[PDB]
RNA sequence: GGACGGGGAACGAGCCCCCGCGCCCGUACCGAGAACCGACGCAGGUGCUCCUGGGUGAGAAGCCCAAGGCGGCUCGGGUGACCCCGGGCCAGGGAACUCGGCAAAUUGGCCCCGUAACUUCGGGAGAAGGGGUGCCUGCGGUCUUGGGGUAUACCCCCGGGAC
RNA sequence: UAGUAGCAGCGAAGAGGGGUGAGAAGCCCCUCCGCCGGAAAGGACCAGGGUUUCCUGGCAACUUCAAUAGGCCAGGAGUUAG
RNA sequence: CCGUGAGGGAAAGCUGAAAAGAACCCCGGAAGGGGGGUGAAAAGAGCCUGAAACCGGGCGGCUACAGUGGGGCAGGCCCGAA
RNA sequence: UAGGCAAAGCCGCCCGGUGGAUGGCUCGGCUCGGGCGCCGAAGAAGGGCGUGGCAAGCUGCGAUAAGCCCGGGGUAGCCGCA
C-alpha cells in the first residue's frame, strides 16, 4: 500500500570486504551496502530495507566470499523508508 | 508454550523439521492444548519439513565404474583389502568338495582321492581349474572331469 | 483419613473422563485403607486405587469408582466443587 | 591433581548420613555409629568434656 | 537420584515446604520489620546435607 | 527341577474352562563447557558410564553429510600503526645458530624388488636402498550368493556381491 | 589507581524480513549462512543435586554486555505399577 | 552459614504524641520527579541525632617562564554580624 | 607592563550526596547475695516431621496439633512475637 516516489539503479562496490577480516566479511558487507543507500538517499541507515535476495546473494558463499559487487534497485517510499533489492 | 515442542511431538518429527507459518503468529499466543496443535496442523499453518536423505546417484555412478575395474589401482589402497585368512578357507572348501563328490560318484579311488587330498591341503594347486587341468592330465579319472 | 480433595485441572479431567476422584489422605493410609474409608464414607464402590507420596511429603491417592458410580456425581454431592 | 581436580571426585559419595537419634548428618555408614553422638555403638550419649 | 529412600524424600519435603519468604501481608502487619526468613535459600547456592 | 523312599485319604490333577487376591517405598527434571564437586552460570574433575546412519578409508582415524540438535564453550562495532599470541611463504647458502639442531623442516599409506655388522639364532628388520601409484576405454581371472537347466560338486544360462 | 585491566586464545557465526513491546542486533516466526554427527554437541541413564520440571505473569536484584529472555522472581500445578 | 566429620559460627537495635503512613493535579515504561498536603518538627517508612574519610556543585584566592611542604617578616585580593 | 581573562590542576569555607561516627535511649548482658533442687519403661531429656483462613522463621502445641475439659482468680474484651 505504500506508494514509491523514487526508484534508481545503482552498482555498490563491496571491494572494501577485502580488506577486513575474513571471519565477517559477509556480515561487513550488509554494513556497507546500508552506509551507501543512507549516503546516496540522504536517510539514516536504519532506514534502509533490504530486500530479500539481496541478503541471498551477499550469503551466498557463506561468511567468508561477499561478492565484489551488486547491482541493486533502490526505491524510495512515500514515508521515507528506503527499499534495496538485487537487481533480477 | 513452545508451539514447536508440542507440533514436533504430534508430528513425529524433530523440532529442527518443524515449520510454522508466519500468518499463524497472531495465533501463537492462543495455543494451550495439544488439540490447539492439532487444529493449526489440519488448517495447514504447521507443517513438517521432509527430511534430507543423502543422494546416492553420485555413488551409483561410481559404483558401476567400479564394477568394470575403475579406481582399484595402486594409488587408492590404503591398507590390506583382501583377507588371505578367508581366502584359504574358500581355496579348501572348492577342492576339497569337488574331490569329495568325485569320490563319492566312483569317479575317483580313495587311493588317489588321499593323494590328491594331501596335495590340496599342502597348497600344491593354485586353484580348481589348476585341479582339473592336473586330473585331466595323468588321467586320474576314467573320463575327463570338465 | 481423608484430609482433602484435589479439584485442580488434572483431577477434574480424570474425574470426567476416567471416573476417579482425587484425595489427599494420611501418608501412612495403604491402598486397602484408603478403599475401604471411601466405600463407607460414601457409599460407593472401588474399582481400583492408585496412590503416590507428593514432593511436599502428602500422599495423594487416585481412587477409580467401579462402573455404577459417577465421581462427578459425588463431587457435586460433596459440594466441594 | 590434589587440589581442584580431585575435589571433583567429592561429588557422588559419602562417609556420614543424617542420625536418627541426634539429627546431625553425622551417622558413619560403613562405621554402623554417629560420630557426634554415638548411636549405633553406645546407648549413652556421647558427649566429652574437652568440648565446650 | 532417582531412586529415593522415603526418609530422605520426607526431608528434602521440610526443605521445598520451608523455602519461602514472608507472605507480604506479614510486611505490612510487622510496619516491613518482617521481610526476610531464614529458611530462604537457593537449590544451587545453600546445599542441604540430606 | 528331578529322582528315590516312607505315611495317609477316596478321590482327583502339570491338561481345558471359570472365579478371586496381589501390601509397602521409588517414579518430576538435570544427569553436566550453566541443574553434581571444585567459594562461580569455573576450559578442571565426575561419566564418554552405555549406544550411534551414509561417502571415502585398514579403521569406532581424519574429512564431508544425515537422523537429531546447536549458533549460550553467553560482549557488540570500527580501524587495519607498532608490539604480542597462534599460523603461511621466503632467493643464495645449509647448523656458519646454540650449552645442545631447542624449535622447525625432512620422511610418511599401500604394492613390488631388496636389506648389513652383530646375535642370547628368537632377533637385528619397516634395517638401509631402488621402483610403482590419477583418470578413461576395453578384455580377463579367483571366489561368493540365489534362481533356472537331468542337475545337490563340476559344466551352461540369468540376477546380485567381494577381491 | 581508573571509566583503566579483563569480558580474545582451548578449530561454530552470524544475516534479512516480519511480530511483540515504552524501548529490540540479541525475545517469537520464516528465509539465508554456518557447527556437531562413534559427539566439549545426538540417544539413554547411575550417584549426587532437590523442584532446578510444567503453566501464567514479571524485570528491583541475579546472568562478565543487552533483554520484553531465563536454571532468576511471584502465583499456580505436576511424579499413579502384582 | 562453614567443614566428610570430630567440630566451628556471624552480621543485624531507635518514624512520630498520634499514621495524622503523604489525599488530589501534571510528567514518566517504571523505580520515581514536580506541584500540593500531614505534623511542633519530614522525623517519609532506605524513618532520632547524622561526624570524618570520600565525591559533586557554588563561592574566595592561585593558575600555562618557573621546582612544590612548614615558620617569620612585608604586601595583594577576599571575609571580618555575634 | 600589569587588568578585562578563563586550560588541566591546588588550597579553604558553604551546600548536597555517600557513610554511619557521636550523643541520648535500653524489655539485653555481667557480677554478687538469697532460695530451691532431681527427671525416666505410667516410655524421659534430645531430635525429626507436622500444626494457623491468608503463615516462611521464632514461640507454643501433637492428627483433639498458637490448642480440648474441670475448678479457682479475672470482667469485657479476645484470636502469641506481629
Ligand atoms: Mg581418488
Ligand atoms: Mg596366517
Ligand atoms: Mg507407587
Ligand atoms: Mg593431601
Ligand atoms: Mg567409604
Ligand atoms: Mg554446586
Ligand atoms: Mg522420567
Ligand atoms: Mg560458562
Ligand atoms: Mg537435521
Ligand atoms: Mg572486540
Ligand atoms: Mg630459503
Ligand atoms: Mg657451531
Ligand atoms: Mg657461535
Ligand atoms: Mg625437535
Ligand atoms: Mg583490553
Ligand atoms: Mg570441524
Ligand atoms: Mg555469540
Ligand atoms: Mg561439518
Ligand atoms: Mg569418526
Ligand atoms: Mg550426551
Ligand atoms: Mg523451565
Ligand atoms: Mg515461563
Ligand atoms: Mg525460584
Ligand atoms: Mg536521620
Ligand atoms: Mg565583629
Ligand atoms: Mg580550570
Ligand atoms: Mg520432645
Ligand atoms: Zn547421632
Amino acid at each position: 500500500e505504500k506508494k514509491v516516489v523514487l526508484t534508481r539503479e545503482y552498482v555498490i562496490n563491496l571491494r572494501r570486504t577485502r580488506e577486513v577480516s575474513r571471519t565477517k566479511r559477509a556480515k561487513y558487507a550488509v554494513g556497507l551496502i546500508r552506509r551507501f543507500v543512507a549516503r546516496h538517499l540522504k536517510v539514516e541507515p536504519k532506514a534502509v530495507k533490504l530486500g530479500q535476495a539481496l541478503n541471498e546473494a551477499l550469503w551466498a558463499r557463506s561468511i567468508e566470499k561477499p561478492p565484489r559487487r551488486v547491482h541493486v534497485v533502490v526505491e524510495k517510499l512515500d514515508d521515507g523508508t528506503v527499499r534495496v533489492e538485487l537487481k533480477q | 508454550v513452545d508451539v514447536k515442542r508440542l507440533a514436533a511431538e504430534i508430528l513425529g518429527v524433530g523440532v529442527s523439521r518443524v515449520k510454522i507459518s508466519p500468518e499463524a503468529v497472531g495465533r501463537l499466543e492462543e495455543v494451550v492444548t495439544k488439540d490447539d496443535v492439532r487444529a493449526l496442523i489440519d488448517e495447514g499453518l504447521i507443517w513438517a519439513e521432509p527430511e534430507k536423505g543423502n543422494s546416492r546417484g553420485r555413488w551409483r555412478e561410481l559404483h558401476e565404474k567400479k564394477k568394470k575395474g575403475r579406481r582399484r589401482g595402486q594409488g587408492s589402497r590404503k591398507g590390506r583389502r583382501l583377507d588371505e585368512e578367508e581366502a584359504w578357507v574358500n581355496k579348501m572348501r572348492v577342492m576339497r568338495r569337488f574331490l569329495n563328490t568325485l569320490k563319492r560318484q566312483g569317479k575317483l579311488d580313495p587311493a588317489t582321492w588321499r593323494q590328491l587330498y594331501r596335495m590340496v591341503k599342502g597348497n600344491y594347486f593354485r586353484d580348481l581349474r589348476h585341479l582339473k587341468t592336473y586330473i585331466n592330465e595323468h588321467k586320474l579319472t576314467k573320463e575327463p572331469v570338465k | 483419613m481423608i484430609k482433602r480433595f484435589v479439584i485442580t485441572e488434572k483431577a477434574l479431567r480424570l474425574a470426567e473422563r476416567e471416573n476417579k476422584i482425587t484425595i489427599i489422605v494420611e501418608r501412612t493410609a495403604t491402598k486397602k485403607q484408603i478403599a475401604d474409608e471411601v466405600q463407607r464414607l460414601y457409599n460407593v464402590k472401588v474399582e481400583k486405587v492408585n496412590t503416590l507420596i507428593t514432593p511436599r511429603g502428602e500422599k495423594k491417592a487416585y481412587v477409580k469408582l467401579a462402573e455404577g458410580y459417577s465421581a462427578m456425581d459425588l463431587l457435586t454431592k460433596l459440594g466441594v466443587l | 591433581m590434589k587440589g581442584t581436580p580431585s575435589m571433583g571426585k567429592h561429588n557422588k559419595g559419602k562417609t556420614h548420613i543424617r542420625c536418627p537419634r541426634c539429627g546431625r548428618h553425622s551417622y558413619n555408614v560403613t562405621k554402623k555409629y554417629c560420630a557426634s553422638c554415638g548411636w549405633g555403638r553406645s546407648k549413652r550419649w556421647r558427649r566429652y568434656n574437652w568440648a565446650k | 537420584a532417582r531412586n529415593k529412600p522415603l526418609g530422605k524424600k520426607l526431608r528434602l519435603a521440610a526443605a521445598l515446604n520451608s523455602n519461602r519468604n514472608p507472605p507480604l501481608w506479614v510486611i505490612a502487619k510487622t510496619k516491613r520489620r518482617v521481610t526476610r526468613s531464614p529458611a530462604r535459600r537457593h537449590w544451587r547456592r545453600q546445599k542441604l546435607k540430606a
